[PDB]
RNA sequence: UAGAGUGUUCAAAGCAGGCCCGAGCCGCCUGGAUACCGCAGCUAGGAAUAAUGGAAUAGGACCGCGGUUCUAUUUUGUUGG
RNA sequence: GAAACUGCGAAUGGCUCAUUAAAUCAGUUAUGGUUCCUUUGGUCGCUACUUGGAUAACUGUGGUAAUUCUAGAGCUAAUACAUGCCGACGGCGCUGACUCCCUUUGUGUGGGAUGCGUGCAUUUAUCAGAUCAAAACCAACCCGGUCGCGGCUUUGGUGACUCUAGAUAACCUCGGGCCGAUCGCAGCCCUCCGUGGCGGCGACGACCCAUUCGAACGUCUGCCCUAUCAACUUUCGAUGGUAGUCGCCGUGCCUACCAUGGUGACCACGGGUGACGGGGAAUCAGGGUUCGAUUCCGGAGAGGGAGCCUGAGAAACGGCUACCACAUCCAAGGAAGGCAGCAGGCGCGCAAAUUACCCACUC
């Protein structure tokens, strides 16, 4: 938490400064670091974890530098092995019109999951939005996790 | 060679700058008057608001 | 290849509301770059020989325009493919007549002569608002004009009545529920009615309703509404039949009763 | 030439794609600048739409700033010490963004002295006597506490910083791409970045 | 493409054309519709049929209360304790 | 008014369908992640009555078999090329010798000469970007007025900005940003006799902002046949993270370190296509089957591959350079070339028109 710099370069939030004035607090005090966060719009409440937390991710939509714009989609999680990003699945039904019948199809998508959400499990539903291309194959950031369908995360005393 | 023509041209070329300064001063002054006037209605609305707060705070 | 901008326009691909024929020849005038979009404009060449019949071939238009007779918003335009458009006020001094480009209710421009004490002001629709250097507020209208120092209550989607010798906006109508409006896009093109509603879907194409003088209602997109009146009282003059868009079962009856087969 | 096209490289599934066209001009590459240290040598290139673009080779001076004191002064650049991406740029002294450099730190001393009327990292009291003390103590009586007490309770230059001036070389970080703006600007290390990079330099090299 | 109007001399076509004074009208009327445009995306009503979910070692609502904790910046005119 | 320098255009148009199967293309959306000749509207004030040297056409002498080959000498222009003023600064901030009253001082006063910076734009760093629900004691204190009480506060915009505007400290591209050493019609006042002065209308150029015509990259869904193609992908970047290089901007686009990932029976990956995609065409009770090189829209290519100059725009071939394959001229030293534009010819084949006329119509 206080140790977050592991790479070969210092990690800090830009648009944030460390003043060096008024040294008298007494036996402890402020961590000496405020936090930068912003709102997303469209009705999405920023997670309190993003505010109170202490982490660095230039791509996290709630603190870092990305804008959400265009399509909004949702899908169920299917893999999280790459770091800070996950793999989700979307199932739909194509329509063959010779016959009058549907046929099942799916498509996998890589999205980027900030460390704000921490308790995601394979099977969770997640609502994601559209960003600028953040990597070769990543165009979508996670906006809101949920386990609201059956076989839920925790047992029925919530 | 400096004929009367080229002197006329320079005279006009600076005359235009003079006119532009004239226009800037006039426009700035007028808009400032109007904007300040708008501020008055703004504050009068604000004061009729805090005057109305003295009513619905009742009973 | 395409490696740069194109400069010809094929006759079939041209806009439909120009009402061009099919068998003259392969090209169409291709309006030159201007203040009005390429699909929404009406070049000056198409207004003088396909509508007013003043000229007959392209060269006659070129030698009508060269003599400095035609005025588009006071100024004297010499380019025959100049893109005139909605709210522009052509003036032909040598004859003493004036016109206003407004959509007729079938969704196309039509000739609309106006009184010369009216062709001194035109309406514009506000598109942008920004604060320039040193703190000066600006304005951008639908025909690219830039007004410096506008009143601090005029906002987007509003309408402003300017003068053609000064700019310097005079009046302004504010977009809200109850004012008149003319519609300038899509299916409902050239209809008039009170705005009566506006829904707002954040981030995508807010929708607007309208209501004619005969109960007929018809939604549209907000970026296609153009306020032309404070309420029930259009400021600028209107074409005959006033945007009422009668159905074909009515258009037939009027055609039959008037028996407009001659004069 | 060299190019930055997407289409030359394979897709998610691991399958190749066959070439779709000849290399366009808007996919253009051009070679690295590799700014060294020395007397100025700035070239220019013409980029898409006129728009001169100044490539920099062999720079020497930088407009570095001191965030706490709001000072900023054109300063000589002495050396490069640590590079956070590849290490063989410090062995060849190439000067790119987010490098770490030693600068001369003299104009900051001059500003601090003349503003706070106090001495920074000094060695003795012999050299300060023949000159420059005529600036530290003055004619003034009115002014000399009317303002210089406003400059007291504030001259508390950090220990990590104060220990640097005694050699006259300051750690700084570049914040500008020299190869695209021709300039090599940045800021001077404060606070916790200082401890970070002190640890890193002492750790890797030597 | 389907479809409306219009004697190209009829038709295929085309988007035209129609009226009266001999010229002395220095003209007038009117058209250049409409329907279709699968899927996918957008928008608001309906809730039959088909998926899907809520509390079983519980937790729903009434300002019901005690313990404990972080913290917001207003007023007491402002500024600071 | 020939020629010639200068500017602009030559990147549109025309032709063909070899390539190419999530590619191209269609509908749908996004640039808050970029560039934009031109047009339209804004913007244009921190030797000067006018500077410099040097070229073409033209005169004259030439070389080679040969080319839209060019050398030497003698002249001379600019909106080419290259320098560089005048006006009108009376600006304010920081500096502070001083001096002026009450408190010596400190702290409460007001001026203040002397000095540095003081237009827009570029690059880095910082600051602020307000109002929220009320009370009680301490110090200085505005105001209603006096020797301890009631009463007050400040651009614009978005669904959303590390937006727009503002302040501070600096920085500056020179030979490598801007603020007119240019041109044509029509006139006037003179403490007055052609100078000092000032009044109109345009052409041109130009910084940045917007607008226009675009262009570029990106999101969702959509494809013919094949299992006698079942596993593919990776330090020769394959999926991701951190920092940079580069680029018009987003991005393994590329480099360094790190992790071991990504795709597949919902057909991945490989192979074939007499496959350029679509608007559409033929037949058609209802459902369908087959076709789409071909006049509209999108893409791609000028014998095959590759590299680049100039420009706002080209990886351009009616542009240049080199290799491969062809082919022409020769005095054997050298030079020159690209009809899948319009006609025309050979070849190929079952298979396809004249080496005509004209800018009058559309542009
Ligand atoms: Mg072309
Ligand atoms: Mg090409
Ligand atoms: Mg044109
Ligand atoms: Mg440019
Ligand atoms: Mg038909
Ligand atoms: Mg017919
Ligand atoms: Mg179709
Ligand atoms: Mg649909
Ligand atoms: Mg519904
Ligand atoms: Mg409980
Ligand atoms: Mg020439
Ligand atoms: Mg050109
Ligand atoms: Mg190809
Ligand atoms: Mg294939
Ligand atoms: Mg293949
Ligand atoms: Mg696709
Ligand atoms: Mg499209
Ligand atoms: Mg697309
Ligand atoms: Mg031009
Ligand atoms: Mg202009
Ligand atoms: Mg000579
Ligand atoms: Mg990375
Ligand atoms: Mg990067
Ligand atoms: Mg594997
Ligand atoms: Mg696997
Ligand atoms: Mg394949
Ligand atoms: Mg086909
Ligand atoms: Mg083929
Ligand atoms: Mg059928
Ligand atoms: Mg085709
Ligand atoms: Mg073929
Ligand atoms: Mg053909
Ligand atoms: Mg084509
Ligand atoms: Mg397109
Ligand atoms: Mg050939
Ligand atoms: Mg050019
Ligand atoms: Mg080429
Ligand atoms: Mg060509
Ligand atoms: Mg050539
Ligand atoms: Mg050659
Ligand atoms: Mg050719
Ligand atoms: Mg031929
Ligand atoms: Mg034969
Ligand atoms: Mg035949
Ligand atoms: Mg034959
Ligand atoms: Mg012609």
């Amino acid at each position: 938490m206080a140790d977050i710099q592991t790479e070969r370069a210092y990690q800090k939030q830009p648009t944030i400064f460390q003043n060096k004035k008024r040294v008298l607090l007494g036996e402890t005090g402020k961590e000496k670091l405020p936090r930068y966060y912003k709102n997303i719009g469209l009705g999405f409440k920023t997670p309190k974890e993003a505010i109170e937390g202490t982490y660095i991710d230039k791509k996290c939509p709630f603190t870092g530098n990305v804008s959400i714009r265009g399509r909004i989609l949702s899908g169920v999680v299917t893999k999280m092995k790459m770091q800070r990003t996950i793999v989700i699945r979307r199932d739909y039904l194509h329509y063959i019109r010779k016959y009058n019948r549907f046929e099942k199809r799916h498509k996998n998508m890589s999205v980027h999951l900030s460390p704000c959400f921490r308790d995601v499990q394979i099977g969770d539903i997640v609502t994601v939005g559209e960003c600028r291309p953040l990597s070769k194959t990543v165009r979508f950031n996670v906006l809101k996790v949920t386990k609201a369908a059956g076989t839920k995360k925790q047992f029925q005393k919530f | 060679l400096v004929t009367p023509r080229v002197l006329q041209h320079k005279r006009r070329r600076i005359a235009l700058k003079k006119q532009r300064t004239k226009k800037n001063k006039e426009e700035a002054a007028e808009y400032a008057k109007l904007l300040a006037k708008r501020m008055k209605e703004a504050k009068e609305k604000r004061q009729e608001q805090i005057a109305k707060r003295r009513r619905l705070s009742s009973l | 290849m395409a490696r740069g901008p194109k400069k010809h326009l094929k006759r079939v691909a041209a806009p439909k509301h120009w009402m061009l024929d099919k068998l003259t020849s392969v090209f169409a005038p291709r309006p030159s770059t201007g203040p009005h979009k390429l699909r929404e404009c009406l070049p000056l060449i198409i207004f003088l020989r396909n509508k007013l019949k003043y000229a007959l071939t392209g060269d006659e238009v070129k030698k009508i325009c060269m003599q400095r007779f035609i005025k588009i918003d006071g100024k004297v335009r010499a380019d025959i493919t100049y893109p005139a458009g909605f709210m522009d006020v052509i003036s032909i001094d040598k004859t003493g007549e004036n016109f206003r480009l407004i959509y007729d209710t079938k969704g196309r421009f039509a000739v609309h002569r106006i009184t010369p004490e009216e062709a001194k002001y035109k309406l514009c629709k506000v598109r942008k608002i920004f604060v320039g250097t040193k703190g000066i507020p600006h304005l951008v209208t639908h025909d690219a004009r830039t007004i410096r120092y506008p009143d601090p209550l005029i906002k987007m989607n509003d309408t402003i009545q300017i003068d053609l010798e000064t700019g310097k906006i005079t009046d302004f109508i504010k977009f809200d529920t109850g004012n008149l409006c003319m519609v300038t896009g899509g299916a409902n093109l050239g209809r008039i009615g009170v705005i009566t509603n506006r829904e707002r879907h954040p981030g995508s194409f807010d929708v607007v309703h309208v209501k004619d003088a005969n109960g007929n209602s018809f939604a549209t997109r907000l970026s296609n509404i153009f306020v032309i009146g404070k309420g029930n009282k259009p400021w600028i003059s209107l074409p005959r039949g006033k945007g009422i868009r009668l159905t074909i079962a009515e258009e037939r009856d009027k055609r039959l009763a008037a028996k407009q087969s001659s004069g | 030439g060299i190019s930055r096209d997407n289409w030359h490289k394979r897709r998610k599934t691991g399958g190749k794609r066959k070439p779709y066209h000849k290399k366009r001009k808007y996919e253009l590459g051009r070679p690295a600048a590799n700014t060294k240290i020395g007397p100025r040598r700035i070239h220019t290139v013409g980029v898409r739409g006129g728009n001169k673009k100044y490539r920099a080779l062999r720079l020497d001076v930088g407009n570095f700033s001191w965030g706490s004191e709001c000072c900023t002064r054109k300063t000589r650049i002495i050396d490069v010490v640590y590079n956070a991406s590849n290490n063989e740029l410090v062995r060849t002294k190439t000067l790119v963004k987010n490098c770490i450099v030693l600068i001369d730190s003299t104009p900051y001393r001059q500003w601090y002295e003349s503003h706070y009327a106090l001495p920074l990292g000094r060695k003795k009291g012999a050299k300060l006597t023949p000159e420059e003390e005529e600036i530290l103590n003055k004619k003034r009586s009115k002014k000399i506490q009317k303002k210089y007490d406003e400059r007291k309770k504030n001259a508390k230059i950090s220990s990590l910083l104060e220990e640097q001036f005694q050699q006259g070389k300051l750690l700084a970080c570049i914040a500008s791409r020299p190869g695209q703006c021709g300039r090599a600007d940045g800021y001077v290390l404060e606070g916790k970045e200082l401890e970070f990079y002190l640890r890193k330099i002492k750790a890797r090299k030597g």
